[PDB]
RNA sequence: GACGACACA
RNA sequence: CUGUGUCGUC
């Protein structure tokens, strides 16, 4: 039961990144996505908490919100 | 749009996972990955009193897996040598001190 | 013993003596080599058994052997004598091989016997037969074409996926490296039919009569007459090897100084488009003797039939010429005296150059219709926009219109509603449960819209078979005769959706609404009238689609201009409806699944199908791999409904506007013109029904194939022999029209093959045993039909046989089928992967959609077609829908007999009106 | 509801040919054999400027190498080299080593040089 | 019939 | 984008 919620949120993951204009570079919004993409085709539990704690990586790299 | 980070940290504290908090944790007392963890990682630490539990030495705790540092970085662009870390000469730079690692 | 020395050193006679005794002294009779044979008991292209052949072999120096046999048969002395005295006319021309008649004594006394010169291992009638009758296992008579003709090497079949076209496409390569011997056997055949006319030879020409080194033999099939007027019956030959000069590029060596493949390139001028003198001169040099008159333009033809012909040998003449001579072409009309630049005609690919008749110069103003086909030309938008070199993919980029690229990203999905909240509550996603949310709204990058519309790249210049296709045709005309057709004035035209795209420039100023608004039906009729008689290209803007998918492939859709899809509709607006209109028929469109839907369709596939097992497949890159002759095609028979509307020339012109405005017309992907090679466009309106032309046409010519295919000479029956006979006598004989043996077939098809054709997607109930001793079509006779026609390969694992009944069809149109019971009918029930509905249910397009306000009503349209999961033996399919309608009943409580809490809606979906 | 329309495709035609009515499709047009050419000759012979889109450093080193790269049967002078992010790339920064730290998808823009 | 929605190609 | 079916008001 830890591979749906950790697809969804995955997908929640990608969609607050793009919601902060991530999407006006290359490199990063490519990353991004082949992230969510490996995300949600995977089945292992372990390779998709490395994507998401890449993705959160990413996230946390700006400083758009931290300590809520 | 807060709805949306809101959720997120929900179901972020929903999976529980050991290199999710971890990750979590340090973004929340102040360090920051400069770039994207690779599977060469860059973190800032804005200060060093919660800088002692982390790093010692080659030895670098983070992201669940084990980092070593190869040169570390001031804001004034020196390479400070991992000695220099003491209770005394502290207050000479500005905290922000990047540290380069790399995986086994 | 020194009996076989003696034989080796008779054969010799003249040639190299250093043979290889390969088998025995005695016939080897090598099993398998695929004939063309056509007699009063057998017909066909299949592969029976040799049994006269003794295929020594000759070792080149360093005793290693080499690719020439000497074929040592045992023939008697009448057809020796024959071919002794039709070869004493030849032995002139270079494509003969030297027979080398002779005699000897092999029984211990008196026995005549031939023996061949350096024709070559394999014959050309295994090169076409081993590239048309594709086996992905049973391959090996092509692992050895492709290696013992330095075309590539041994290790390269040991890489997996060698053979695909869709991936691996080097493949490509390693084909057409076999073109300058294909095109040496085209010379050689039109030496060898001048050399004949000219000696006065009257017989026929098959292709196991040649050889890959291009010579020729057995010449019994001939007779003799007063020389200089004999003609060699060549429909066969050309007809058969047409659909390998597309394959291996024939006419690769033409764009060339001297017509060889080390020259450079042909500087050719780049102000000319008219080569209809070059293509005169193609035809008299490789098809100097196919018996009908070629026109090198299309509007000189004389039928559909003809245009078909003329267009087929187009589409291979013209890989010759420059692309930058494709295409509009162009015209100084002046406007008030100010020089325009706008569409005096248009150069296809296949129909030839076209000129409109209604262009006029020295305009004193220009009306509504006249604005309207001005800026729908690629002519001032391509004239003013800077030149562009995109380096990304292949296609031939034209003009860049603004000035700077344009990159669009592809959203992620939203997730984790309430109905995700509830679905972890109700005993559901748990630690491997049978469903598993496998269904996502993916992402893409920038780089995503140009690298799918590359995804035409596997879109091929492709030469059907012509004497084949013009029986295929026929055969589709008869799958659609219960429908009406023709064309329909302004005021009989009903448009749906009239909110949407108008197409590029179009789309800049307004919807479709604005422009069928503004148009008076005067105008409109005018509009058409005058696309009646002229050729309008047009452009389609491709953009990328917003959908959820069990892949991460992206999907792009066009949308063509507003004046091509205007004078569509009144074209083919009858036929359509009349499709969508009729239920029973072969093209199932306009069916409902609800209602007994499913089963009435279920039953009427089962019709009377004998000893039945269904079937299935799927064309991969359908639309991106769909050749433009089958397009045509499939055009043509949509169009054959106008008899009593629209005379040849007219109905010439609203071909070649089609083709012009859908098939190979300008594609604006991102921010600048692109050439599209071919396909179907998405936004056409007749590509849900060109589709299921295109698939009746690939399934007839599986059967085709699949009892030509056939040794005749092991079919039990007394009346499929004959019914064989017949077939390759209409196929290659009888260029008329047989109307007797076209309805005899049909209902030989219907009554063996029920197939159930929505666009792209069908299922067949064919009579087992009759596919199992190949009377009709399997899996293993579409793949073939596939890889040798639409230049694509379907993989076993997307196609689906069900030795049941019982049970239904395992995928029809992504539902599945389960026989149930409703109160003592056991009927068919629609049911659709549980997955893809708690996706669906889960997750929703864009966030203004979440299911808070009025928005219940998209829950219920996911129960109506997930109710018969209630109803699957396994537990958690049932609590799948139950789930739903808890959490809808509770959605209705929250926001306070069509109510939906109680299952007595979905129940009523699936039995009958009445 | 039509008044609008007809006048947006009229200007929107006078005004492409404003760049339309030059010498040069003048010129190619009185030298052929009916006042009838191929559209795809049209902008390759008197367009004046070009627009290459490169995707990575390959294509960009035997594409548009040095200044003056010859595409059409023509020099051509570069200026305004830009990237994926709309966003000007000088030449020197574009090196083998610096390739992975710039955009994938580059804009290289000529004028005709004669 | 007008609008919106969902599903299939 | 082209259509096909199925639901909700006037
Ligand atoms: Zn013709
Ligand atoms: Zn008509």
């Amino acid at each position: 039961s830890k591979m749906s919620d950790v697809k969804c949120t995955s997908v929640v993951l990608l969609s607050v990144l793009q919601q902060l204009r991530v999407e006006s570079s290359s490199k990063l919004w490519a990353q991004c996505v082949q992230l969510h993409n490996d995300i949600l085709l995977a089945k292992d539990t372990t390779e998709a908490f490395e994507k998401m704690v890449s993705l959160l990586s990413v996230l946390l790299s700006m400083q758009g919100a931290v300590d809520i | 749009t807060s709805a949306m980070q809101t959720m997120l940290f929900t179901m972020l504290r929903k999976l529980d996972n050991d290199a999710l908090n971890n990750i979590i944790n340090n973004a929340r007392d102040g360090c920051v990955p400069l770039n994207i963890i690779p599977l060469k990682l860059m973190v800032v630490i804005p200060d060093y009193n919660t800088y002692k539990n982390t790093c010692d030495g080659t030895t670098f705790t983070y992201a669940s897996a084990l980092w070593e540092i190869q040169q570390v970085v001031d804001a004034d662009s020196k390479i400070v040598q991992l000695s220099e870390i003491s209770m005394d000469n502290s207050p000479n730079l500005a905290w922000p001190l990047i540290v380069t690692a790399l995986r086994a | 013993s020194a009996d076989a020395q003696s034989f080796l050193n008779r054969v010799c006679g003249v040639s190299a003596a250093r043979l290889t005794p390969c088998g025995t002294g005695t016939s080897t009779d090598v099993v398998y080599r695929a004939f063309d044979i056509y007699n009063d008991k057998v017909a066909g292209f299949a592969k029976f058994l040799k049994t006269n052949c003794c295929r020594f072999q000759e070792k080149d120096e360093d005793d290693n052997l080499i690719d020439s046999y000497f074929v040592v048969k045992r023939h008697t002395f009448s057809n020796y004598q024959h071919e002794e005295t039709i070869y004493n006319l030849l032995k002139d021309c270079p494509a003969v091989a030297k027979h080398d008649f002779f005699k000897f004594r092999i029984d211990g006394d008196m026995v005549p016997h031939i023996s061949r010169q350096r024709l070559t291992k394999y014959t050309m009638a295994d090169l076409v037969y081993a590239l048309r009758h594709f086996d992905e296992g049973n391959c090996d008579t092509l692992k050895e074409i492709l290696v013992t003709y330095n075309c590539c090497d041994d290790d390269y079949f040991n890489k997996k996926d060698w053979y695909d076209f869709v991936e691996n496409p080097d493949i490509l390569r390693v084909y057409a490296n076999l073109g300058e011997r294909v095109r040496q056997a085209l010379l050689k055949t039109v030496q060898f039919c001048d050399a004949m006319r000219n000696a006065g030879i009257v017989g026929v020409l098959t292709l196991d009569n040649q050889d890959l080194n291009g010579n020729w033999y057995d010449f019994g099939d001939f007779i003799q007459t007063t020389p200089g007027s004999g003609v060699p019956v060549v429909d066969s030959y050309y007809s058969l090897l047409m659909p390998i000069l597309t394959l291996t590029r024939a006419l690769t060596a033409e764009s060339h100084v001297d017509t060889d493949l080390t020259k450079p390139y042909i500087k050719w001028d780049l102000l000319k488009y008219d080569f209809t003198e070059e293509r005169l001169k193609l035809f008299d040099r490789y098809f100097k003797y196919w018996d009908q008159t070629y026109h090198p333009n299309c509007v000189n033809c004389l039928d559909d039939r003809c245009i078909l012909h003329c267009a087929n040998f187009n589409v291979l003449f013209s890989t010759v010429f420059p692309p930058t001579s494709f295409g509009p072409l162009v015209r100084k009309i002046f406007v008030d005296g100010v020089p325009f630049v706008v569409s005096t005609g248009y150069h296809f690919r296949e129909l030839g150059v076209v000129h409109n008749q209604d262009v006029n110069l020295h305009s004193s103003r220009l009306s509504f219709k006249e604005l309207l086909v001005y800026a729908a030309d690629p002519a001032m938008h391509a004239a003013s926009g800077n030149l562009l070199l995109d380096k990304r993919t292949t296609c031939f980029s034209v003009a860049a219109l603004t000035n700077n690229v344009a990159f669009q990203t592809v959203k992620p999905g939203n997730f984790n509603k309430d109905f995700y909240d509830f679905a972890v509550s109700k005993g559901f996603f748990k630690e491997g449960s049978s469903v598993e949310l496998k269904h996502f709204f993916f992402a893409q990058d920038g780089n995503a819209a140009i690298s799918d519309y590359d995804y035409y790249r596997y879109n091929l210049p492709t030469m059907c078979d012509i004497r084949q296709l013009l029986f295929v045709v026929e055969v589709v005309d008869k799958y659609f005769d219960c429908y009406d057709g023709g064309c329909i004035n302004a005021n009989q035209v009903i448009v749906n959706n009239l909110d949407k795209s108008a197409g590029f420039p179009f789309n800049k100023w307004g919807k479709a609404r604005l422009y069928y608004d503004s148009m008076s039906y005067e105008d409109q009729d005018a509009l058409f009238a005058y696309t009646k008689r002229n050729v309008i290209p047009t452009i389609t803007q491709m953009n990328l689609k917003y959908a959820i998918s069990a892949k991460n492939r992206a999907r792009t859709v066009a949308g063509v201009s507003i004046c091509s899809t205007m004078t569509n509709r009144q074209f083919h607006q009858k036929l359509l409806k009349s499709i969508a209109a009729t239920r029973g028929a072969t093209v199932v469109i306009g069916t409902s699944k609800f209602y007994g839907g499913w089963h009435n369709m279920l039953k009427t596939v089962y019709s009377d199908v004998e000893n039945p097992h269904l079937m299935g497949w799927d064309y991969p890159k359908c639309d991106r791999a769909m050749p433009n002759m089958l397009r045509i095609m499939a055009s043509l028979v949509l169009a054959r409904k106008h008899t009593t509307c629209c005379s040849l020339s007219h109905r010439f012109y609203r071909l070649a506007n089609e083709c012009a405005q859908v098939l190979s017309e300008m594609v604006m992907c991102g921010g600048s013109l692109y050439v599209k090679p071919g396909g179907t466009s998405s936004g056409d309106a007749t590509t849900a029904y060109a589709n299921s032309v295109f698939n009746i046409c690939q399934a007839v010519t599986a059967n085709v194939n699949a009892l030509l295919s056939t040794d005749g000479n092991k079919i039990a029956d007394k009346y499929v022999r004959n019914l064989q006979h017949r077939l390759y006598e209409c196929l290659y004989r009888n260029r008329d029209v047989d109307t007797d043996f076209v309805n005899e077939f049909y209902a030989y098809l219907r009554k063996h093959f029920s197939m159930m054709i929505l666009s792209d997607d069908a299922v067949v109930c064919f009579n087992s045993t009759y596919a199992s001793q190949g009377l009709v079509a399997s899996i293993k006779n579409f793949k073939s039909v596939l890889y040798y026609q639409n230049n694509v390969f379907m993989s076993e694992a997307k196609c689906w046989t069900e030795t049941d009944l019982t049970k239904g069809p395992h995928e029809f149109c992504s539902q599945h089928t389960m026989l149930v019971k409703q109160g003592d009918d056991y009927v068919y029930l629609p049911y659709p992967d549980p997955s893809r509905i708690l996706g669906a249910g889960c997750f929703v397009d864009d966030i203004v959609k979440t299911d808070g306000t009025l928005m219940i009503e998209r829950f219920v349209s996911l129960a109506i077609d997930a109710y018969p999961l209630t109803k699957h033996p396994n537990q958690e399919y049932a609590d799948v829908f139950h789930l739903y309608l808890q959490y809808i009943r509770k959605l209705h409580d929250e926001l306070t007999t069509s109510r939906y809490w109680e299952p007595e809606f979905y129940e009523a979906m699936y039995t009958p009106h009445t």
